[PDB]
């Protein structure tokens, strides 16, 4: 192939985890101008990719889009003259016809376990039935079918990981986030980012399959009282959380307002510690070798979203003993003291 | 031109009725002068210091004169920073 | 305001939908009869 | 004839047995479609006065390169006068009927000659017909008042 | 005098733009010009500390142009013309201070409401052209003496035509259906409170109804409709001005209740007393608005610049001790509305209630009751503005004041 | 005497054809060359008009015919009616101001200004032709140049809107071609194409109705009649200002021209059959398009559906079988040519300054750009059918044509007047909502760091020079009615008997 | 027409279809004027299906010679409307002048496709993005030939389709002419789909098979350019100058 | 705008109909709307002729000759009527006016805002089309960044 789309869905987190798949694609065929037809807040991840070409905004899960917009995007994908679709939108006919109207050589999608996925095999060269119908709930990997078929042993090795989630920031986002925490009282090497705050905001970057993923504030007040201050910067998803956090944990506690995942990875890259819950920030911390802890609401969910905690040897995983995101708040402080210094 | 109107209700009316119309030729004349004003204004105000479409605010960022220079700018300069990021990773950043 | 939103719904979805669907159907029958 | 939008020929209203036409044809200032209202006989008597004063006070309109607006104003106001005299003679008192319809005939032939004078862009014939049509318009106003 | 010229001569239009000099023209012309000159003398200093100065006077002069053309109008075409231009000038004056968004909502609501009246004036003058074929103020007066006696015209069409013709004056004179544009007009200037109402523009509807009374006494049911709309809005305009915190909104509802008095007089068939009450209200409440704006510009030095501070009638308190000529002017104005015979205006309201009680017993004692309510809220306004302590520099209330007096 | 309309029409194409290569690789030379050609063409139009166009004779003036193909009997029939010279002057004026506003384009301005001149010739060729088939020649010769402008210049999803426009207009111009094939072949003995010869035929109703539908579905997309108007919020709303001010100024009004030219004097009886339905469709059109306009978050699409709303008065005045109806329709053609041209111009300049498309954002900007604000406000008043402006007297003469109709009775007329008069309530709603969104208000972040440039003198001349004939017609409406009332009398002579 | 070379694609498609329409008149009017009802019905079925399906496949192909082959199918389906009409009610002269137009505006298209392949080597349609910036002459020639094949301005192919649809409408073949018009619009779509590419260009939609165009490494002032500009002029002016061509084509009445 | 980084999505799409303006709680009156600014004593004179000529001189690209002919063009038509009725002479004169204006608007400065946005890289003053007729500096292909530094 030379031109390849991606009709990925979900938001920040699902499109973030697709970066080893894109690196797999460019590792498979030498020069590919990969495109992305994602939802909003999916484009914002694609500063961190150094591989791709357009990265539009479409919201593929709309299911009754604007017919002007729908016809325009069908014709746009026709005018870009692709060779491979790689949907992972998890839909069948109706959307298989959408991938079929693109003049594509290799129509690839995901397919429901249910019925809304019949008649799709007619219009797809790969079927790739998935699980749970809530595809982010499958965990970190989510694409082992698509990873194992893209690059089957036909001439050489698959090479299905290449040190998965190598995100990369540029100098411009580094300078603007440097100004954003330099407005706070942080030093460019010695601070700790969080990105876990109980909120009602779509900049939380969580998942589609996780519900109770974001930790509270008075629980967080206990966590931030139990921990020594290594300048913990606080990453709010919206400005209405600023005064709320300053009411709970204090006025001296620095708050950095970040809603962009590229800005969030730039804030990771200057940090020295990460106390993220199950958001994009765990994977961004595992990118560029930052020591994370990775809070979760379940040990099993933590294994599904981090299967590589034994590999990086810094992301010492902590979850809740029950479900419902209520952990011990003690031993996590202990190994936060252990690994961050 | 004087007409005395007798209406039983209020009072008598002394209507004037100066019926007139801009001469047929004068409509062509006002068209002639307005096409002259259009001519003069097109030439002179095209020969003017046009303060918005000269500066680095418009011509600097994009500014080809279309309506999509903003959209191709914010759709290509992220591809420019992705290209610069790949070329940065090509020398191991 | 509700009438305006309902009326632009009827416009963009189901009378612009018919006109866009003519071209959608021509694309679809072209892609099918290409691969038949 | 389904109530709303009578359709097809789109007729003009006829003449109720009156000799108010030219008799070598009907009349040459008939504007095709105008809304004369069914007010009443005193209403038509007053609107004869009003439009007769309009064609009376057509003074400041007459001039060179203006004859077409003279012709359009004449056709309009004389079509109003035509339907109003048609209703007045159509509701006449059988002894006022004949002198007023003879008055209307000798007014309308004067309108025909003035319309032909203003139609051929000839100003001298326009004014030479406008003199005694000003006489006859004063005559019909002081009859209707 | 009906000095008409020609405007379009192509077909059945034969349109005119002439100038109809009745005594109503004289009353309306002096009513526009005197109030406009005094509001311009006022507005030289009202806007003297405003960055927006000359466009306000462009709107003022173009409004005076439009309203004087409205009152010197020989046909419903020109009434319609300058009517909609007056509505545009109302939009421009209310959304003069365009940077504040509550004035944006105010001017949009104002122009849309004026267009709901414009709607009715349109299909009302078209209905009159279908019933008459006139498009002139001359011939309507001599056709409506015998038009209802005909068999082709319907009485239902005439009464619905006259009601739609009355929908316009509902929007201008802020009558009960279309009244919600008037109290939002406060967010613009105080001179436009003195000129959009208590003046020319709410007198546009009064001018229109009193000009068309020779074709409103003829249609039988429309007179009762005008009486009904007036008697509904006089209880609305009275009860609204009872509990207003704002000075300008309270005087606006007072203006709306007096305009309801004018429409109640126009529903009496009173050709004389309606116009005289129009004159005395338009010279009284205009004085009241200029006194209110003098109160406001005096309060600007106390509270800074804010309408919830410098227009709030509650914390005005007392200004007799400070601004005496404003007190005397505002007091003569509020006694001109309270009905004091020797040194104020009472004979207008005397003629109103005298023409009211010999008409129908339902409409009369409630009109006198609203007159008592009108005296009540106007004296409430006068006491909350000028009589008592200041309510803002009062040592029981302001803590910065107690910190400042005791050095 | 002189080949007047031929040297009118062929001069912008043949004079823009001297941009073959012309090695001047900025926009200066071809920019000033094309504004020179457009001024010369406008002066040619005025010189043919003021000195050789008799405004009294309701017949074919500046008549001219050539031979082109003997088999079709296809001539180069040129000639102006009273209903045509208003549109020709509107064409020359608005397209000359369009290429004036098209100065700061610099992407591929050679090909741009060449297709500007190609449209500027093809439109006058459409209005000036006294032939059916040459009207179709120029009806599709106005299609590919404004496609190439629409797609390569201006708009976010301009590719979709450009292809939608070209396919929609082609798939209706094939019905126009069906109509001209029908009239030319099965019109009468001796198959001809001259409209001087053709407007005097029998055409029985089972053939005239089929002809009328074959032209009504053609013209119903171009004057946007609400079963067929989907092309317009994309075509106008996703174009830049200089192409859209002629797309809305003069390109929208052909078809409505053709509904007067072809569907009213060539086919009178089936127009009398279907104008009862076109009246109801125009009344639904005004309310429908005026209600779709507050539903548009986009700025420019509100003006597009505003244009659809004001075309309803043209459809109604055409369907009003009256001199005031048809004359108000011609007046609304010229008036809303100015109105739509100036509004889409100011919307394009407002997008160039503010760089914000929708109206949930782009709050109070009137303190930032007060010249654009005052011109856009006054032209909104011109759009409001508010007096001292031509749209007022246009819609009021349309109302007067309704109320003085011999076709319709009172049962219809009350409903028609009521539905149309709701439209002049709905039009303030979206126009003042646009004004209070993009101009009224105050944003705290916008104080001194941006300090946006105001309207320059060029764009301000554009806005004032469109505003002045609107005012000059809104105070003296005989700048339109007097050049066409004789011809409208000649039209309605065929209807009232 | 993928792997077979573009000059013989041109020559064989155009010459095959003109000689096959020659035979399709010749062995169908003289020995088959008795079974002309079923003859017209079979040609009407094949014509309507050809006009629909050639122009409806040619939308959705990323190749250039394949969708040209389908456009040739659609234009031969236009020629069959001239085959079905007799000599009388609109002759075969329209079919003749449309074949003249078809040769003239199709060999120019294939001349441009040959020059994209004598300078690049590829035939992929997505390589066309950026031809206007590199070679405005070849882009102008190809765009004008495609607009002649579609027929928006007064070029040759518009008047050829007009003469065809005229003769079909005069013979009463309404359901031929209407389908020919709808598929003419459908041809206009994929033609202006091509003209999007060879006019625009955005510095990465251009292909590395396009950016290194190299007009200057060329043999000489070639005869490809001469015949190409002759085909461009023969796609432009004979629509304007059609009356001598119709005058020389109507005098073929001996076909019987 | 520019947005070298990707912008923050508005989490609160304030309303489909109401404006993007601040509410009355945060609206400082007088200093925002200008209704209580303009304390005079800081404004300047130049009364109505020292500020018309200031504005005309602010926005103008015209020399002595072109510009004098522009100022005398419209009185030459205002004297085309009321002084004579020449006929075609006005149209021929305005045609030659536009022809000589377009020839004058083949200006010696070429002003790089007249050029493509692809021209804007750096050092564009050393680009001299202003003096070099038949330039032949093949840079307008716009497909690869040319170093034209010679
Ligand atoms: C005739 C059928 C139209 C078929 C061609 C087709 O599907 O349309 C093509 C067009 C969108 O396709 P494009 O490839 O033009 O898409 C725009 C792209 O160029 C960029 O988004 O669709 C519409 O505009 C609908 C046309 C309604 C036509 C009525
Ligand atoms: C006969 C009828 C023909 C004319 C009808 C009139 C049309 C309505 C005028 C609407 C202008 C409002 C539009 C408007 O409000 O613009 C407001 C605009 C802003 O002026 P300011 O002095 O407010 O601008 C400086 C600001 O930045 C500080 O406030 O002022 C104008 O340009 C004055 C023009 C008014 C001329 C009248």
């Amino acid at each position: 192939v030379r031109r390849c789309c991606c009709v990925i869905s979900g938001g920040v987190y699902e499109n973030l985890l697709f970066f080893p798949t894109i690196q797999l694609i460019k590792d498979r065929y030498p020069g590919v101008q990969v495109d992305i037809l994602t939802t909003e807040r999916g484009k914002q991840t694609y500063e961190l990719n150094k591989n791709v070409r357009w990265a539009n905004v479409y919201d593929p899960d709309d299911h009754w889009p604007e017919p002007a917009e729908y016809t325009d995007m069908i014709g746009l994908l026709k005018g870009r003259y692709y060779d491979m679709v790689l949907s992972t939108k998890l839909a069948g006919l109706g959307h298989a016809a959408f991938l079929f109207m693109t003049t594509a050589r290799d129509r690839v999608s995901y397919i429901y376990p249910n019925v809304n996925s019949a008649g799709a095999g007619l219009m797809l060269s790969e079927t790739f039935t998935a699980e749970n119908t809530n595809l982010s709930e499958l965990g970190y990997s989510m694409y082992t079918q698509m990873e194992d078929w893209l690059g089957r042993p036909f001439r050489s090795v698959p090479r299905t990981p290449l040190l998965p989630l190598r995100v990369s920031i540029s100098r411009k986002v580094k300078e603007v986030v440097a100004a954003k925490y330099r407005n706070a009282g942080a030093v460019t090497g010695k601070f700790i980012v969080i990105h876990g705050i109980e909120s009602d905001s779509k900049a939380s970057m969580q998942s589609k399959g996780d519900a109770d993923s974001l930790l509270s504030l008075e629980k967080w007040a206990k966590i931030i009282k139990g921990v020594r201050g290594f300048k913990p910067v606080f990453v709010i998803p919206h400005e209405k959380e600023r005064e709320n956090v300053e009411d709970f944990v204090g006025d001296d506690t620095s708050i950095v307002f970040i809603t962009t995942p590229g800005q969030l990875a730039a804030l990771i890259n200057d940090s020295a510690g990460v106390i993220a819950t199950n958001t994009a920030a765990i994977q961004l911390a595992n990118a560029r070798d930052k020591p994370c802890i990775g809070l979760f609401s379940s040990e099993e969910k933590g294994k599904l979203f981090v299967p590589y905690a034994e590999e990086k040897s810094n992301c010492v995983i902590i979850a809740s003993k029950t479900g419902k995101l209520a952990d011990i708040d003690i031993g996590t402080v202990k190994n936060a003291m252990q690994v961050f210094e | 031109a004087v007409m005395v109107q007798q209406i039983e209700g209020m009072r008598d009316i002394i209507t004037e009725k100066h019926v007139w119309h801009l001469s047929d030729k004068a409509i062509k004349n006002v068209y002639m002068f307005y096409i002259m004003f259009t001519c003069w204004g097109c030439l002179y105000f095209g020969s003017a210091k046009d303060p918005f479409y000269d500066s680095e605010e418009y011509r600097g960022d994009g500014g080809d004169g279309t309506g999509y220079w903003v959209y191709e700018t914010v759709c290509i300069s992220p591809f420019l920073i992705l290209l610069g990021k790949k070329e940065k990773n090509l020398e191991m950043h | 305001r509700r009438l305006a939103k309902q009326t632009t719904f009827f416009d963009k979805r189901i009378i612009d939908g018919i006109t866009n669907g003519v071209g959608i159907t021509s694309f679809f029958v072209g892609e099918v009869t290409k691969y038949i | 004839d389904n109530g709303f939008w009578i359709d097809g020929p789109l007729p003009i209203p006829p003449i109720y047995n009156n000799i108010v036409n030219e008799k070598t044809g009907t009349r040459t200032f008939i504007k095709k479609g105008v809304y004369v209202a069914d007010i009443g006989t005193k209403g038509r008597m007053y609107r004869v006065k009003k439009n007769a004063f309009d064609l009376l006070a057509m003074e400041d309109l007459i001039g060179p390169d203006t004859l077409n607006y003279v012709k359009k104003y004449l056709r309009l106001k004389s079509t109003f006068l035509f339907y109003d005299f048609d209703n007045l003679i159509s509701a006449a008192a059988s002894e006022d009927k004949q002198p007023l319809t003879d008055l209307a005939n000798r007014l309308f032939d004067n309108f025909e000659k003035l319309e032909d004078a203003a139609k051929t862009k000839n100003l001298a014939e326009t004014e030479s017909c406008y003199k005694d049509t000003k006489f006859l318009l004063q005559e019909v106003m002081t009859r209707m008042a | 005098h009906q000095n008409v010229w020609s405007w379009t001569i192509n077909n059945e239009f034969s349109f005119e733009f002439g100038y109809f000099i009745d005594p109503l023209t004289s009353i309306m012309s002096i009513l526009i010009t005197t109030v406009g000159i005094l509001v311009l003398i006022y507005s030289d200093n009202y806007m003297s500390h405003d960055q927006g100065y000359l466009r306000f006077f462009a709107y003022m002069g173009f409004f005076n142009t439009s309203m004087l053309g409205l009152v010197t109008s020989s046909n419903l075409i020109q009434v319609y013309f300058f009517w909609e231009l007056v509505g545009m000038c109302s939009y421009l004056l209310i959304g003069f201070w365009f940077t504040r968004p509550i004035a944006a909502n105010a001017c949009q609501k104002a122009f849309v409401t004026n267009r709901v009246g414009d709607f009715g004036l349109l299909l009302g003058i078209l209905g009159l052209y279908w019933i008459t074929g006139s498009f002139e103020f001359q011939d309507l007066f001599e056709i409506f003496n015998n038009l209802i006696l005909n068999n082709r015209v319907n009485l239902l069409f005439l009464t619905l035509c006259a009601f739609l013709l009355f929908v316009g004056p509902i929007a201008k004179s802020a009558q009960f259906p279309l009244h919600v544009w008037l109290p939002d007009a406060m967010e613009g200037p105080t001179p436009i409170s003195a000129l959009i109402h208590a003046a020319t523009m709410v007198a546009a509807g009064i001018f229109l109804v009193a000009r068309l009374l020779p074709l409103f006494i003829v249609i039988p049911s429309i007179m009762y409709i005008i009486s009904l709309i007036g008697i509904i809005t006089v209880l609305l305009g009275a009860t609204l001005a009872l509990a207003q915190k704002d000075i300008k909104r309270g005087l606006a509802y007072s203006t709306m209740s007096q305009l309801g008095y004018m429409m109640l007089a126009l529903g009496m068939g009173s050709y004389r007393s309606a116009l005289f009450h129009l004159i005395t209200h338009a010279y009284s409440k205009a004085l009241l608005f200029l006194g209110s704006g003098s109160i406001i510009h005096s309060m600007e030095a106390i509270v800074g610049y804010s309408p919830d501070k410098s227009q709030n009638m509650i914390l005005m308190g007392g200004l007799t001790k400070h601004v005496p000529i404003t007190k005397t002017a505002f007091l003569i104005g509020t006694l001109s509305l309270c009905g004091i015979p020797p040194l104020a205006c009472f004979w207008s309201k005397d003629e109103i209630l005298n023409d009211s009680l010999l008409f129908s017993p339902i409409f009369a004692i409630i009109a006198c009751s609203t007159a008592g309510l009108t005296a009540f809220y106007m004296f409430r306004i006068y006491l909350l503005t000028f009589e008592g302590h200041l309510n803002t520099y009062f040592l029981n209330y302001s803590g910065k004041k107690s910190g400042s007096f005791y050095s | 005497d002189f080949p007047w309309l031929t040297i009118i029409v062929v001069f912008p194409i043949s004079a823009g054809s001297l941009m073959l290569f012309l090695p001047h690789r900025g926009n200066k030379v071809n920019k000033w060359y094309t504004i020179c050609i457009c001024i010369l063409e406008l002066l040619l139009t005025t010189y043919a008009f003021c000195y050789n166009f008799k405004m009294d004779d309701p017949l074919i003036q500046l008549s001219e015919d050539y031979k082109w193909i003997d088999f079709f009997d296809f001539y180069w029939r040129m000639g102006i009616d009273g209903l045509s010279i208003g549109t020709i002057l509107l064409t020359g004026f608005i397209t000359t101001l369009a290429t004036l506003a098209a100065f700061p384009v610099t992407r591929d301005s050679r090909f741009f200004h060449f297709l500007m001149l190609a449209m500027y010739s093809g439109q006058i060729g459409s209005f000036s032709s006294r032939d059916l088939l040459l009207f179709f020649i120029m009806w599709e010769l106005e299609l590919i140049p404004v496609y190439l402008l629409l797609s390569m210049w201006g708009g976010k999803k301009r590719l979709y809107s450009a292809t939608k426009f070209i396919l929609y207009t082609a798939g209706s111009s094939i019905f126009l071609l069906i109509g001209v094939l029908g009239i030319s072949l099965y019109g009468s003995n001796e198959p001809t194409l001259n409209l001087e010869l053709l407007a005097n035929k029998s055409y029985p109703v089972t053939l005239e109705i089929l002809f009328y539908i074959g032209f009504l579905i053609a013209f119903a997309v171009k004057s946007p009649i609400i079963p067929l108007h989907t092309w317009l919020p994309d075509t106008h709303g996703e174009a830049h200002y200089s192409t859209c001010m002629l797309l809305a100024g003069i390109l929208l009004k052909m078809g409505a021209y053709g509904l007067v030219r072809i569907n009213m004097e060539l086919l009178p009886h089936a127009h009398s059959m279907f104008s009862p339905w076109l009246l109801v469709v125009g009344t639904i059109q005004i309310i429908y398009a005026a209600s779709t306009s507050p539903g548009q978050r986009n700025l420019k699409k509100r003006i597009a559906y505003s244009s659809v709303s004001h075309m309803g008065f043209i459809i109604i005045g055409i369907s009003s079988i009256t001199d005031p109806g048809l004359n108000g329709a011609i007046l609304q053609i010229i008036s809303h040519g100015f109105i739509g041209a100036a509004l889409f111009f100011l919307a394009g300049t407002s997008y160039d300054r503010i760089r914000l498309v929708y109206l949930d954002e782009m709050g109070g900007m009137a303190i930032s750009i007060p010249k654009i604000f005052t011109m856009f406000t006054i032209l909104s008043m011109a759009s409001l059918a508010l007096p001292g402006m031509s749209g007022f007297i246009a819609e009021f003469i349309v109302f007067f044509g309704i109320i003085t109709s011999q076709k319709y009775f009172l049962i219809s007329k009350i409903f028609i007047i009521f539905v149309m008069a709701i439209g002049m309530i709905l039009t303030p709603i979206y126009l003042l909502s646009m004004l209070r969104q993009m101009f009224y208000g105050y944003k705290l972040i916008n104080i001194k760091n941006f300090s946006f440039f105001d309207s320059g003198p060029r764009e301000l001349f554009l806005s004032i020079s469109i505003l002045l004939p609107i005012i000059g017609i809104g105070i003296y409406p005989d700048f339109v009615l007097s050049l066409a009332s004789d011809k409208v009398e000649s039209i309605l002579s065929n209807y009232f008997y | 027409y993928e792997d077979s070379p573009t000059p013989v694609v041109a020559f064989l498609s155009v010459t095959s279809k003109v000689a096959a329409s020659a035979s399709a008149t010749r062995i169908f009017d003289i020995p088959f004027y008795f079974s002309s009802n079923e003859w017209h019905l079979l040609l009407e079925i094949l014509a309507i299906l050809s006009m629909i399906f050639g122009n409806l496949i040619a939308i959705t192909q990323t190749s250039m010679k394949r969708m040209l082959a389908y456009s040739s199918i659609g234009q031969i389906g236009y020629v069959i409307i001239g085959i079905i009409v007799g000599d009388s009610n609109g002759g075969y002269a329209s079919m003749i002048t449309y074949m003249l137009f078809y040769i003239a505006m199709n060999l120019g298209t294939f001349a441009c496709i040959i020059l994209f392949g004598l300078r690049t080597g590829t035939d992929n349609i997505r390589d066309y993005a950026g031809l206007y910036t590199k070679d405005p002459f070849l882009a102008l020639s190809l765009a004008l030939c495609l607009l002649s094949l579609g027929g928006l301005p007064p070029l040759a192919g518009f008047f050829g389709k007009l003469h065809l649809f005229w003769c079909g409408w005069q013979a009463g073949l309404y359901f031929l002419v209407s389908i020919g018009l709808l598929t003419s619009v459908l041809s206009i779509y994929y033609y202006l789909k091509i003209i999007k590419l060879l006019m625009t260009g955005r510095n990465q939609e251009i292909t590395p098979h396009m950016r290194n165009y190299r007009i200057s490494p060329l043999r000489s002032n070639n005869s490809i350019e001469l015949s190409m500009i002759v085909c461009v002029i023969a796609s432009t002016i004979p629509g304007i100058s059609m009356n001598p061509i119709i005058a020389i084509a109507q005098d073929t009445l001996f076909s019987f | 705008g520019l947005s070298q980084i990707e912008p923050d999505i508005n989490e609160d799409p304030i309303g489909q109909f109401e404006t993007n303006s601040i509410e009355m709680e945060d609206f400082k009156y007088g200093y925002y709307d200008g209704a209580h600014t303009y304390y005079e004593g800081e404004v300047q004179k130049g009364t109505f002729w020292g500020a018309i000529a200031d504005d005309i001189a602010a926005v103008d690209q015209t020399n002595g000759f072109q510009g004098l002919i522009s100022c005398m063009f419209l009185p030459a038509i205002a004297l085309g009527m009321y002084f004579d009725a020449p006929g075609e002479y006005l149209f021929i004169g305005a045609a030659l006016f536009t022809v000589v204006f377009c020839i004058i608007e083949m200006d010696k400065p070429d002003q790089p805002h007249n050029f493509e946005p692809q021209i804007y890289k750096l050092e564009r003053g050393a680009r001299d089309k202003l003096i070099n007729d038949y330039n032949t500096m093949s840079i307008w292909d716009f497909n690869d960044k040319y170093g034209d530094v010679w």
